[PDB]
């Protein structure tokens, strides 16, 4: 067994270290996988960061893993950073590939392939959870408050790159103009999803509407995936494959 | 350098290049290197490519080597996706600034909504200088210049970093006491309510507190800064002006089309009528981004990518000079290096055996004559 | 002597190797690696195909042949102190595992993700590709493949039965790999575009999914761990 | 029957049900075109039809009239910008390999409900 | 006794019918069967649609109403040697429903597939479908649910409950014959083609799944020969 | 329009690009009787087999 | 073209003009294949009795 109650403590340390190591990775490999090919597309380009798809689309996709994370983080140790520790482990596999093979393979600038930031919904959902305990509770306030904080998070970020310039004729936002710089031979620009106008646009409010449709559809997300971190927590043995 | 790629008969008809030009061959950091050249959408469009109702007007390179200041179809400005019509010929201009040291192939392409890329002649440029030159300056309607290699990195490098260190701070807050195992242990085994007690709830509520009340002050500083903002431009261009080129007044029918698998050449006969009042003379075929001329009848002097080129891979069997009103059929014959290291040949094994180019006929004079031609192309084995 | 050095090699093969890798696809990306028909395109990057291909053959048949003929018959004559050797051996692997699936899932995804966004595919064996589907992925599979086999050759916990959480995180991952055919379907018959988000991708998702099995996973390894030198001092 | 042959070997050697689905329902998508394949090359042997170049499969549905299936109808194969070399069958087969390893999951568990033997003390 | 000769009946009937079906649509397929407002079309093909639903009403009600009325009370003071006969006699009632369905939902079926890709449809009622929507389905509905109220009403094994397995057998195959106003609905709204994969035609794919309870019924009707007959020899 | 004669007198000749001209009316059929039948005899004989 | 301002129940006003569908239409715009003439007002406070 273990020779004593120090030797029982720091074993328990080293294995909370190790099993930190593992989650964290093994997290950031399945959540960057499932991110990026449900919102990667917005993710990489600034001129992809528009009002309704990129604030639609990003926080619907992302609340999967947070949710099923939480709902076995908190229910088996109380430790109510399932969402955070999620949000982080994508934000340093983005940063990473960012930098050394958006900007290091190839040359484009980091103000042009920049991802999202995601931490104040993460921290939103996390909070929500450890207070108030309720998981229903959660899947109702805190994913409309991850929903909701997402464009408000990333307005200082994008704000700049919004400026209007008067570019050979046409008016372009910065964004607009590194897109159409920055050649992307793979990525032509009508494969760009994002606000291109309807006539049922009324007034200012593409954000904002884009905003709590990304609410609501991240409380259905996740209370799906709450149960499916359920089941993924699951402990049984089967006899035969 | 995605090209010899594609299948063939595809590459043969959805758009054809030529009149190309490029300004320069090789350029320094921070120089401008134009293209210029005339496309014409094939009429018999595959059906497996949808329609360019909606097509951008892309270079094909190894990412940003250079950057795209502008691009022109027809004379206007064309950033963002345009719509083409079947059978009509545009102009295009696009003009490249040198930022990446090197040698790069750059196409101009074709990228279609439903269809995907179509891929131009491409043309060796090299690049000399260094990186650290390069410089893309623009001026705001708000009265700034920025560069935009550089422009809000510092302040996107910052947001990240700071809520990065918020979401760092909160795990490592709740990692400072033993993590998995005990927790897991008291958690199992009776009721808990012990691992999560005050300050820990305060601690939490602070946490939510300040995330949201961060992300409003900053939000409204980013507001009182940057006051004139506008939303990403976007949106399909209609009205892109066609040229408005003269009828030919050469008709050509294609009277069986054939190449040998395995060969190098592909061979059709053909039933000139000129019409007109000038002898005419075949100088050119070009098929899928291959030129094959005769160089009896005429040079390139535009400098043609030299593997695309085949300054005499055209032979006519009488290429006499026809005189107006008279018909006559001649066996032509394209013969290059070309037809096989583009993979000409591997219409073999595409499912649609159908071939289209241009022919290019000049008078004594010089002036040209543009037709088009298309037809089956017909494997010969033995 | 318990938890020993092992970490570190296991930590440090993996950084070793990807590093070299990607070194050599940053020397080799453009110039050998952009035309697929080009002649030495054959020589920088079919050649890594068929030899990483070989190799990782070679190397799963003889790891997990391996670890299952060194399987230990006598569990039942095992000391709680050898028990927590194995279970902190265990958790080596599983960090193994995690750091590759990291490497193969993340980094090498994404990065195949800008290549394809930068250049006009052309091939199903371009580069990137190359170096994610046929490099990364299989040595994940492998890293996560052996660990399986250690947990159930040497743990008295995973022994007896086949833990579904374990057979999830690691097979789950693995259909990661069959899926390239419907990436490379999706790629040439639907989808005329370079959309990271078309549902062609779909599959890497769902199956993307199943690594979080690596829950249920880990808190059998807390048990096996807290079996019989789970202390005292835990809960006491 | 060489698909359906591979499934049942695969099954009976290494009785997991987990590894009939995984290799013998990859092996189940990958053989069926070089099974079939000496049946059907003969009615690839290209043909100069009419000024057309057609397989001798092309000429058997131009000449023997279905009037209720016109030539559009057929979902065939009719070439891409994304087609990249020689690879429409393999890419093909790869893709029902991996498509016949989740139905072949999903259908096992079918055919356990169907198994079944309960009995209802009421419809 | 035990298996008597009504087995050879069972086949022999379907067969005999069937043969002379095919026959009879051989000989008026074209010439009165083409042109669904033509005169003869009605003494043909109208015709034959209303004796047979006639009579498939008729030999329903008749079949299905004799075997419930001689149900037999007194299913406790069965001998295992008479119970072992009845097991016979279900089995065969299970080849006879085999025996339909394959006539109902492979040959006729497909015979439509043709008739229906080389004619033009001219109408709901054509003589394809009057032969196989109205009646090789409605003759494998009838022989099925006569086999399930025999075994029902004559096994033991099958009294005291609805055997699920059987209820499904019996009553999927049947929803394909309301599943056709989806197929006429969907060729006439949906679908302007013949494309025999259409998503109209998924519900006879569906119901025609529910056939595969047949595994389940015959694993019941298994248990139910080896109750007091099982042997021994069998397990001996 | 009224055909006469006999269905057997039919022949549809085609002449390939490989210089072999054959009849579409039988073209194959003797190969691919002899594909499926030799397939399904191996089936048959597994199932038998284990029957 | 308004025939009047002013009317009673049961009488008629007619409204004429012409209208050019410009060539640059927005693509999020479906092309007007389909398209109907209608008459903006609050419910049938008017009954369309004829449109061309
Ligand atoms: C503290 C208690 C009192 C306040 C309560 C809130 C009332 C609304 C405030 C509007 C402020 C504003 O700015 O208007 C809204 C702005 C537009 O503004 P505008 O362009 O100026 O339009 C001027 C013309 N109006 C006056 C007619 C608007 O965007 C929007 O259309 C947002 C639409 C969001 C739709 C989805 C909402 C889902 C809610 C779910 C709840 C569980
Ligand atoms: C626990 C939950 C915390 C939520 C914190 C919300 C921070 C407030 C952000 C102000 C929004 C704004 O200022 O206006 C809306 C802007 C959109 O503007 P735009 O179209 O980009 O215009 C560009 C010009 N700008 C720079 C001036 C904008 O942002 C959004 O679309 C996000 C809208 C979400 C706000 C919903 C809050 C309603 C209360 C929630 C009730 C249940
Ligand atoms: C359970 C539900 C509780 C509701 C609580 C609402 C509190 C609102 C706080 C102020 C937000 C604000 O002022 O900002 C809202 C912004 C305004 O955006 P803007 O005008 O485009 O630009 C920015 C202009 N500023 C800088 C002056 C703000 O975004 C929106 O358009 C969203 C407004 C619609 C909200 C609909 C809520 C319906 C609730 C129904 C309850 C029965
Ligand atoms: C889970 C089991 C995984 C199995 C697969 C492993 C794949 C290994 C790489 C395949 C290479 C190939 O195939 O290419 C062979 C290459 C082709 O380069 P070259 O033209 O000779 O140029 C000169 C060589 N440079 C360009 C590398 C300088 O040359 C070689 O011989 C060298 C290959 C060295 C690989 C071993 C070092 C790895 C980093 C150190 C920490 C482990
Ligand atoms: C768990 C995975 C194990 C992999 C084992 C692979 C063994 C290959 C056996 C030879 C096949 C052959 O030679 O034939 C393959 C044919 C070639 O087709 P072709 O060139 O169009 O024409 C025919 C030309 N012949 C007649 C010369 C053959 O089809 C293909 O294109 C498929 C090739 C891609 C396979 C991708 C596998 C990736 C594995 C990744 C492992 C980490
Ligand atoms: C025995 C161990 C070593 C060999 C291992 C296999 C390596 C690949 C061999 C290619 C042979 C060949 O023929 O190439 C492949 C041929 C094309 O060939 P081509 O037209 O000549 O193109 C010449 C240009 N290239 C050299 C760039 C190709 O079709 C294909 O694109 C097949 C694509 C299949 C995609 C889906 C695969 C999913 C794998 C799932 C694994 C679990
Ligand atoms: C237990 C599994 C058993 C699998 C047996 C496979 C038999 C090999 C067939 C050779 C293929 C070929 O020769 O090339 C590919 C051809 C396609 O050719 P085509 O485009 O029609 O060209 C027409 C001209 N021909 C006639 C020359 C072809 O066939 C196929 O597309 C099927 C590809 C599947 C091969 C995958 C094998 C890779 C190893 C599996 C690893 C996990
Ligand atoms: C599960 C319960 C199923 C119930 C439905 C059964 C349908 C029976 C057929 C309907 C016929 C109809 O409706 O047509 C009536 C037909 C119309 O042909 P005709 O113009 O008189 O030409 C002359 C008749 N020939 C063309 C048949 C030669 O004539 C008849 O009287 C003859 C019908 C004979 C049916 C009985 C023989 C069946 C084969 C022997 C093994 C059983
Ligand atoms: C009818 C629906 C209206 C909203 C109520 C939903 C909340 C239900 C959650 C629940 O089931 O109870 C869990 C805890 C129990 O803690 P208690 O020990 O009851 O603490 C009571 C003292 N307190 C007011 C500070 C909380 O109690 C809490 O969850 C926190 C209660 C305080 C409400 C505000 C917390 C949420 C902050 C965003
Ligand atoms: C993409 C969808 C996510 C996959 C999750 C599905 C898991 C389904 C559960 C399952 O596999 O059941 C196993 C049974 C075999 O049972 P046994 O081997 O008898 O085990 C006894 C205990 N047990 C019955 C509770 C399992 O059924 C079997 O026949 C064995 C098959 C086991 C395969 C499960 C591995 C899934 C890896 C993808
Ligand atoms: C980690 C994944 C790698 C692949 C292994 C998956 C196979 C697992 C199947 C399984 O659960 O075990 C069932 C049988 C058990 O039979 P045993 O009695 O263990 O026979 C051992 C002797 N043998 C090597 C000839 C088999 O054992 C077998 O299934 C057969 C074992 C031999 C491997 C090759 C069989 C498959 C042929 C295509
Ligand atoms: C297309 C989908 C495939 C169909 C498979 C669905 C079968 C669903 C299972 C089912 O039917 O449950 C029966 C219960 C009635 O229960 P009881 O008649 O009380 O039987 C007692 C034992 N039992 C509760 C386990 C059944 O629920 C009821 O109320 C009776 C309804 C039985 C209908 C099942 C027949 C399905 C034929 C299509
Ligand atoms: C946790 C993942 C770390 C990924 C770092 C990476 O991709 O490194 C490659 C990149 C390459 O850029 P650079 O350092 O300038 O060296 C260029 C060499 N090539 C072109 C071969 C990559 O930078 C480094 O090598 C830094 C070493 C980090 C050690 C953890
Ligand atoms: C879980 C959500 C899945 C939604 C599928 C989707 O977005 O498909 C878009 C696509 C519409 O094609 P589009 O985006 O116009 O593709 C343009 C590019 N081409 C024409 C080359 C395919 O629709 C289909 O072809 C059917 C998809 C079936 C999913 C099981
Ligand atoms: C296991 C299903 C057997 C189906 C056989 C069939 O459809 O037979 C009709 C067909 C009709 O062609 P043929 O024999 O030339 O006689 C033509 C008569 N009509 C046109 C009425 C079908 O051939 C026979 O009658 C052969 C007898 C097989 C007995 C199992
Ligand atoms: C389980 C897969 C179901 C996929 C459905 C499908 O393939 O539908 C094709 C069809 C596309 O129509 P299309 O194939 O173009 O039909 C051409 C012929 N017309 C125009 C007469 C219908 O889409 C729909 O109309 C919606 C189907 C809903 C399924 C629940
Ligand atoms: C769509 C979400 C369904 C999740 C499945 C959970 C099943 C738990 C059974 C124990
Ligand atoms: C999609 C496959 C679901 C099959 C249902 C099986 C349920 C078994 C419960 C006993
Ligand atoms: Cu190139
Ligand atoms: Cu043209
Ligand atoms: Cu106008």
């Amino acid at each position: 067994a273990v020779r004593s109650h120090a030797e029982a403590v720091q074993v328990s340390r080293t294995i909370d270290w190790m099993a930190l190591f593992v989650v964290f990775f093994v997290i950031v490999g399945s959540y960057h996988i499932h991110a990026m090919l449900t919102m990667g597309d917005w993710d990489f380009w600034s001129d992809w960061k528009d009002r309704r798809l990129w604030v639609t689309v990003t926080p619907i996709v992302l609340v999967t893993f947070p949710a099923a994370v939480q709902s076995y983080l908190w229910e088996r140790y109380r430790l109510p950073w399932g969402a955070t520790v999620c949000v982080l482990g994508l934000l340093l596999g983005e940063w990473i590939n960012r930098y050394f093979n958006f900007w290091g393979w190839t040359y484009f600038p980091i103000n042009f392939v920049f991802p999202a930031s995601l931490v104040p919904g993460a921290i939103i959902l996390d909070t929500v959870l450890m207070l108030s305990g309720s998981y229903l509770f959660t899947a109702i306030v805190g994913a409309m408050g991850w929903g909701l904080i997402f464009y408000p998070g990333n307005w200082p970020i994008i704000a700049p790159l919004h400026v209007p310039v008067e570019y050979n004729g046409m008016l372009m936002s910065i964004a607009d103009i590194q897109g159409y710089n920055y050649v992307r031979t793979g990525t032509p620009e009508y494969i760009r999803m994002v606000e291109k106008g309807t006539l049922r646009t009324f007034g200012k409010d593409v954000a904002p509407v884009s905003a709590f449709f990304s609410a609501f559809m991240s409380i259905l997300i996740y209370f799906m995936w709450h149960f499916i971190g359920r089941w993924f927590s699951n402990e049984r043995f089967l006899q035969s494959t | 350098h995605g090209e010899k790629s594609q299948a063939a008969f595809m590459r043969m008809r959805t758009i054809h290049w030529y009149d190309l030009s490029w300004s320069k061959e090789k350029v320094k950091i921070n120089e401008t290197v134009e293209i210029k050249g005339k496309f014409h959408v094939f009429e018999g469009w595959p059906e497996t490519v949808d329609e360019p109702d909606v097509a951008f007007l892309n270079v094909g390179m190894p990412g940003p080597v250079f950057i795209r200041k502008e691009s022109y179809i027809g004379g206007q400005l064309v950033p963002r996706s345009v719509r083409l019509e079947i059978g009509k010929t545009y102009d295009f201009r696009v003009v490249l600034k040198a930022r990446r040291p090197g040698d790069w192939h750059v196409h101009t392409m074709m990228n279609v909504q439903g269809g995907g890329p179509i891929i131009g002649p491409g043309k060796w440029i090299t690049v000399e200088g260094s990186m650290s030159e390069f410089r893309n300056p623009v001026t705001t309607l708000t009265g700034q210049t920025v560069d935009l290699e550089n422009y809000n990195e510092g302040n996107t490098y910052f947001w990240h970093a700071f809520w990065f260190a918020i979401g760092v701070a909160w795990i490592g807050y709740w990692s400072r006491r033993p993590i998995f195992i005990p927790r897991l242990l008291m958690v199992d085994a009776g009721r808990a309510d012990e691992l999560v007690s005050a300050t820990d709830r305060k601690v939490a509520m602070g946490f939510l507190a300040a995330t949201i009340l961060i992300v409003v002050m900053a939000m409204s500083s980013a507001n009182s800064k940057y006051p004139i903002t506008i939303p990403l431009q976007a949106g399909t261009m209609r009205g892109m002006k066609p040229l408005e080129l003269p009828a030919p007044t050469v008709s050509v029918k294609v009277e069986d089309a054939t190449y040998r698998v395995p060969g190098r050449a592909m061979r059709m006969k053909l039933t000139i009528t000129n019409h007109g009042n000038s002898p005419i003379r075949l100088g050119e075929f070009y098929t899928a981004s291959v030129r094959f001329l005769d160089s009896d009848v005429y040079k390139d002097t535009t400098g043609y990518p030299e593997d695309l080129l085949a300054e005499d891979g055209l032979s006519v069997s009488d290429n006499s000079p026809l005189a107006p009103g008279e018909t006559r059929t001649v066996d032509v014959t394209a013969s290059d290096a070309a037809w096989e290291v583009y993979r000409l040949s591997d219409i073999i094994y595409d499912p649609d055996s159908r071939f289209a180019g241009l022919l290019f006929f000049f008078d004594a004079t010089g002036n040209r004559q543009v037709v088009q031609i298309d037809a089956p192309l017909i494997p010969s084995f033995m | 002597l318990l938890d020993k050095k092992w970490l570190t090699f296991a930590l440090a093969i993996y950084t070793v190797f990807y590093l070299w890798v990607r070194w050599y696809e940053g020397v080799y990306g453009w110039s050998a690696g952009l035309d697929s028909f080009a002649p030495e395109f054959e020589t920088y990057w079919m050649n890594f195909l068929y030899t990483e291909i070989v190799l990782e053959i070679v190397t799963a048949s003889i790891l997990w042949g391996y670890l299952w003929k060194t399987r230990d018959r006598n569990l039942a004559a095992l000391t709680p102190r050898e028990e927590l050797r194995r279970n902190f051996t265990h958790l080596v692997w599983l960090v193994a595992y995690a750091w590759a699936i990291y490497w193969g899932a993340s980094y090498f995804t994404e990065q195949d993700g800008t290549w394809h966004q930068t250049i006009v595919r052309d091939t199903d064996f371009t580069p990137s590709h190359i170096i994610e589907f046929y490099l990364s992925y299989p040595i994940y599979i492998i890293t996560g493949f052996a660990a399986f086999i250690y947990a159930k050759t040497r743990l008295p916990f995973f022994a007896k039965g086949i833990s579904l959480p374990y057979l999830v995180l690691v097979v789950g991952p693995f259909m990661i790999l069959p899926n390239v055919g419907l990436n490379e379907w999706g790629h040439t018959f639907w989808f005329m575009e370079e959309l990271f988000v078309a549902p062609l991708h779909y599959g890497f998702v769902i199956f993307g999914w199943l690594a979080l099995a690596v829950m249920g996973t880990l808190t059998q390894t807390f048990y096996s761990f807290a079996q019989g030198g789970l202390g005292q001092s835990l809960c006491e």
